RNA sequence: CUCUUAAGGUAGCCAAAUGCCUCGUCAUCUAAUUAGUGACGCGCAUGAAUGGAUUAACGAGAUUCCCACUGUCCCUAUCUA
RNA sequence: GAAUUUGGACAAACUUGGUCAUUUAGAGGAACUAAAAGUCGUAACAAGGUUUCCGUAGGUGAACCUGCGGAAGGAUCAUUA
RNA sequence: GGAUAGUGGCCUACCAUGGUUUCAACGGGUAACGGGGAAUAAGGGUUCGAUUCCGGAGAGGGAGCCUGAGAAACGGCUACCACAUCCAAGGAAGGCAGCAGGCGCGCAAAUUACCCAAUCCUAAUUCAGGGAGGUAGUGACAAUAAAUAACGAUACAGGGCCCAUUCGGGUCUUGUAAUUGGAAUGAGUACAAUGUAAAUACCUUAACGAGGAACAAUUGGAGGGCAAGUCUGGUGCCAGCAGCCGCGGUAAUUCCAGCUCCAAUAGCGUAUAUUAAAGUUGUUGCAGUUAAAAAGCUCGUAGUUGAACUUUGGGCCCGGUUGGCCGGUCCGAUUUUUUCGUACUGGAUUUCCAACGGGGCCUUUCCUUCUGGCUAACCUUGAGUCCUUGUGGCUCUUGGCGAACCAGGACUUUUACUUUGAAAAAAUUAGAGUGUUCAAAGCAGGCGUAUUGCUCGAAUAUAUUAGCAUGGAAUAAUAGAAUAGGACGUUUGGUUCUAUUUUGUUGGUUUCUAGGACCAUCGUAAUGAUUAAUAGGGACGGUCGGGGGCAUCAGUAUUCAAUUGUCAGAGGUGAAAUUCUUGGAUUUAUUGAAGACUAACUACUGCGAAAGCAUUUGCCAAGGACGUUUUCAUUAAUCAAGAACGAAAGUUAGGGGAUCGAAGAUGAUCAGAUACCGUCGUAGUCUUAACCAUAAACUAUGCCGACUAGGGAUCGGGUGGUGUUUUUUUAAUGACCCACUCGGCACCUUACGAGAAAUCAAAGUCUUUGGGUUCUGGGGGGAGUAUGGUCGCAAGGCUGAAACUUAAAGGAAUUG
């Protein structure tokens, strides 16, 4: 049974592009699913993505555009307090240059380097490299 | 995959991206509906009704073309059972295997298959006390089985 | 994945769980089992003195050849019997028989050193001098 | 390996109701034990339905000890028919 | 209002036994190890000279032998021809 | 009710049968007082805390009580228990886990010193008392600072930069000294003062105090790890060394030593524990085909975990912050020229681009509770008009009743989560300031006219649970209208319950009146039920199968037998022997009995949860896959406990007992031959009714989900093909052919990828480490042993240690 959904869609993001394919299926499409496909668009590792309406949860047709590296999901969404962010972009981020851990707050949903900015905190759905 | 064999199969149905439609139908819901309890009370499941309704009488689904789902239909018109379609199927086919080991007692398979069956009896029949459609203690007893399929 | 739970709410058997494995880690059944101050010779303390009952001429195990000089003490705190091997050259003439010495740990953590057999233990002083300054003449055994 | 009359004591078991020596040796119980038990076994002369070994229950059977009990005794006295 | 004294609750403690915990002696028994040396055989490793191994069962100075079913980790990935 | 200072099963009487538990109760253990804190420095963790502060308990063991505000007090008493002192033998008396000190204990821990000067406490009290506390003694617990020498002189040697034709060589600067000379100093010993309660030491300081027999630094080590001898003498598998690998058997780089050398140094070694190293406990973060390790299989409770959707988007207002820019001068100003360029500060508002963040609104959207305000509408009393119609339309008038609206206060259906705070002891820790001469420290101090003063301080962070307060609502739970016992309200009845003020006061009653609770009635309303998962279950449809149970049918063979024909061998083997045979063996013929088995067809084929399942037919119930615009709608994934089934053997009995055949017997073989080979044969081999619960029960590879690659077969199903083949004429139909497509048994190639490799489409998507989840392993032995428990008729199964021992055991591959 499936279980995370937002884990089989990054594995097959990451997976097709390992296999230098510069587009992906994703079924199904969780609402978590796009707002962290906004949030990895909006730092241009992905490309353009398009909903499918089948009349029950959905697909998804994403562009790849290489320099992707790895999309991770964090499961358990763990809990995260705000001088722990330090601690997780630490452990599961290549450099301190760039690279993304994207979470949950209360404020939405959002990459660290903005929870750093609005000062807010949560769960952690993932990373992006 | 399968609740109790270990098949991997799909064999499903495909409602189609449609839930108006279809532009040939023409016979409006308040007529199909007094069709539906006519078989009702001629004793029919609501499987087994829209099995005639979608072969001879050309109504695709029941959902579409009359707003409501057969079995919401039924306990509207006090045409609903007394315990649900899938239960009392598994109820009554557990009867029966139970009826085959009582004479034939190295069917080692056969109690195998009842132990099965019955799990799933008792699986659903959890459910359907967690949701009020049976009252709190209800749970199946074999002793008594073969009276509540009749 | 992994073959651990991950759940949030599964702290309880990831903290069972390692707390039931602890167990094949020998240092630590070691310690929460006492084997220390239950079958140990000493009590668990670093040292123990007894007094020398005889001496004894262990020989060496393969692919050696000699004759490792060791007494049998008898611990005063427990009345127990273990040997204890004697250092350097003729220090076994330092120590006699009902003579009362300090014996140590070989430095093995209770194994036996080299091909010292049943040996786990060591003598530091004798008729309470110190045996390093006996064999060096700095010192003198007292009277008996 | 060998002598001999057919073969040559297996599984067990034991100073056992079977052991001479013997009041066997060790251990145990006691102040003290030719007694009792647990062990040992080159066992005079144990041993497999001439049944061997085990064995719960049972016994007016033989035997050891403990507790209780007590004129059995120390040590006798008194009463009734 | 002292000695004295009735009953009560509190209740140390004594006698006898039970139990749980932590320790502990013991004739004798039965093992393991040091251990690589020795005596008897040669079980395994080569098709190890009877392929090996597994479970079970019985038997034998000793390793082991034999039955039934299994595995290949076999000594065969193989006979549409 | 008693009792207590008071609550309370605290105790009692009476009454009920309740209270805790796999979210681990209860019981056991602790070499357990709890906390502040300590050791270990990537992080996460690991281990420790008797012990300076707080809390707790106890005063040899227990119990009891006197006094008092306070004690179940012990430098208080009373008794028992355990100790035990004095005695004139009648009696009497003690309680150091206070300070010293003694014994004992042990590896393990100091003076029976001085004092109230300080810190503080007590009392009737400025005074008295204080083994509280302070002082010194013993003190290499731990920590700080750091002497054991410094600079010359010269003779060779030369770093000698050269001159330069040569032992011709400038002039400082290293190094060697049985060569030289002047300086320096506190360790000490000690006048003094200082210090002190009195002493002592420290600081300060006269008189002394240096040249090698001192003012003489040690502890380990010198094969590897690992820094430093192939020098010498000694020993000869001895003595001995060696954490580990190893050194020693007459040329020992490893023993015993001399020499020299290395490392740390007022310190270094050893033992024991513990942390790091250890990703060898793995949350981060391990491993499980073959190295240790997936339960034989399936079900299943607890646990963990669980598809997708419900305000999305648009447009405004508002003041915020890092960079453009340039003015201005501290300051090292740089390629190195002149009027040329590398950290510091100022900056409001430009519309001059960018990013970002806080607060408000609008877009059907501040809802829900409450209160305050402003009052419409609304019936209402009373005076007035109009009507091609009593139409109550319009107005003013009396007092009720407060839609909407504005504001402010409380507001999560119920949680988790997260932000920010508050309430928070000191010390310790992090850390700012401060020149204890530095430092460990300490919390001090700093300035001046220093002849009657001035002055900054003693911060800050901390805390990772729980509670309290608060901003947030993504994620994850949860509640709610379905037989409407639905929601809202300026509709209105009700019968219940409470009564503020008004009837003087207080009290009873009752009426109107008001609010709560509730029941109806009336109105408003878009009246209320998300998908239909390449999740799951159920129905249905035609299939498919060596899936299962009972019954039934068949096949030849094997053995045996009756009868049979014929005559000397037959058996068995590498070769034999034991054996059978003129009561005719063996071979042949007819015939019958019995029990097992199910050949060939049979395959990299099918079915089942696994074990396993193969002659026929009848009955019996089951099953996957497919098909499906059918149905229910999260009902599910995995699973401690618990349960079904579970090869062969084996066990309890009955039946059966052909064959083969454990035990046994025999013939050979051998040195032996309890064997292998041959012969006879018990049990067993089959079945029924009970047991057993294990196998290399194997793919030595958990299950569900998703993803990553190429090809050809084949099984089941389905779809498409003016394909083939079949008749008496070429329709249906059967088989077959091609393409497709699900779901299978597998095979092939590949290698982006993985691995130690063998190899692997999973054993991949893993240091770019997280989909959910169950189980197991943590060097080799000891050992699947002992012990306890449990199930079993038994055999045994399940559960399952430690002492000790040991440097490898082990995998894959390579070359011999
Ligand atoms: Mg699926
Ligand atoms: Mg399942
Ligand atoms: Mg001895
Ligand atoms: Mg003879
Ligand atoms: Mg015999
Ligand atoms: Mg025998
Ligand atoms: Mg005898
Ligand atoms: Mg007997
Ligand atoms: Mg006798
Ligand atoms: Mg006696
Ligand atoms: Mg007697
Ligand atoms: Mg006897
Ligand atoms: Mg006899
Ligand atoms: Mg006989
Ligand atoms: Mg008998
Ligand atoms: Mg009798
Ligand atoms: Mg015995
Ligand atoms: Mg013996
Ligand atoms: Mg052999
Ligand atoms: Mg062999
Ligand atoms: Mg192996
Ligand atoms: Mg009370
Ligand atoms: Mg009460
Ligand atoms: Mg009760
Ligand atoms: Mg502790
Ligand atoms: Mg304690
Ligand atoms: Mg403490
Ligand atoms: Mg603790
Ligand atoms: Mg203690
Ligand atoms: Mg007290
Ligand atoms: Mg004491
Ligand atoms: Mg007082
Ligand atoms: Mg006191
Ligand atoms: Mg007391
Ligand atoms: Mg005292
Ligand atoms: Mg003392
Ligand atoms: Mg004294
Ligand atoms: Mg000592
Ligand atoms: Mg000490
Ligand atoms: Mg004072
Ligand atoms: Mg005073
Ligand atoms: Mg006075
Ligand atoms: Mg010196
Ligand atoms: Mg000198
Ligand atoms: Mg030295
Ligand atoms: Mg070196
Ligand atoms: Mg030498
Ligand atoms: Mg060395
Ligand atoms: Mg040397
Ligand atoms: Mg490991
Ligand atoms: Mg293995
Ligand atoms: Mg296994
Ligand atoms: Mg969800
Ligand atoms: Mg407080
Ligand atoms: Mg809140
Ligand atoms: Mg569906
Ligand atoms: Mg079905
Ligand atoms: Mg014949
Ligand atoms: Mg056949
Ligand atoms: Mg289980
Ligand atoms: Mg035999
Ligand atoms: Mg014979
Ligand atoms: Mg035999
Ligand atoms: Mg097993
Ligand atoms: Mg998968
Ligand atoms: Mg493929
Ligand atoms: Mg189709
Ligand atoms: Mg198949
Ligand atoms: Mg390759
Ligand atoms: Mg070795
Ligand atoms: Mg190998
Ligand atoms: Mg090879």
């Amino acid at each position: 049974t499936r279980s995370s959904v937002l884990a089989d869609a990054l594995n097959a993001i990451n997976n097709a592009e390992k296999t230098g394919k510069r587009q992906v299926l994703i079924r199904p499409s969780s609402k978590v699913i796009i707002k962290f496909l906004q949030v990895m668009q909006k730092h241009g590792y992905i490309g353009e993505f398009e909903y499918i309406d089948d009349h029950r949860s959905g697909k998804i047709v994403v562009q790849l555009n290489g320099r992707l590296n790895k999309c991770g999901v964090i499961s358990p969404r763990f809990n995260v307090k705000i001088g722990d962010i330090e601690k997780w972009t630490a452990n599961l981020l290549p450099a301190r240059q760039f690279g993304y851990v994207i979470l949950t707050t209360s404020a939405g949903i959002m990459d660290h380097e903005e929870a750093r900015r609005k000062h807010v905190s949560g769960k952690i759905l993932g990373f992006v490299y | 995959g399968r609740m109790h064999s270990a098949g991997k199969g799909i064999s499903s149905s495909a409602i189609p991206y449609s839930r108006n439609a279809p532009a040939w139908f023409k016979l409006s819901s308040e007529s199909v509906i007094e069709q539906i309890v006519k078989y009702a009370r001629k004793g029919l499941t609501p499987s087994q009704i829209g099995v005639l309704l979608r072969d001879a009488h050309g109504v695709t689904q029941a959902r579409v073309i009359t707003g409501n789902k057969i079995m919401r239909i039924l306990k509207s018109n006090g045409l609903a059972p007394e315990i649900p379609e899938d239960l009392y199927y598994l109820i009554k086919k557990a009867v029966s295997v139970r009826k085959h080991l009582e004479r034939n007692r190295k069917d080692k398979d056969a109690k195998f298959r009842l132990i099965l069956i019955e799990s799933r009896i008792h699986r659903l029949a959890r459910y359907y006390r967690t949701v009020a459609v049976l009252p709190p203690n209800w749970k199946y007893e074999s002793a008594t089985a073969s009276a509540l399929v009749n | 994945g992994k073959g651990k739970p991950r759940g949030l709410n599964s702290a309880r058997k990831l903290r069972v769980h390692r707390r039931n494995n602890r167990w094949a880690e020998n240092n630590y059944k070691k310690r929460l089992l006492g084997t220390a101050f239950k079958s140990s010779p000493f009590g668990g303390s670093s040292h123990a003195k007894g007094i020398v009952l005889e001496k004894l001429g262990i020989e060496s195990k393969q692919p050696n050849s000699a004759i490792r000089k060791c007494v049998r003490v008898q611990l005063i705190k427990n009345g127990k019997k273990v040997t204890a091997f004697v250092p350097n050259d003729g220090c076994l003439n330092f120590v006699d028989e009902n003579d009362e010495v300090l014996l140590a740990g070989f430095g093995r953590k209770g194994k036996a050193k080299g091909d010292i057999p049943g040996v786990r233990f060591k003598v530091v002083k004798v008729s309470g001098v110190s045996l390093l300054a006996l064999w060096k003449e700095k010192k003198e055994k007292p009277r008996s």
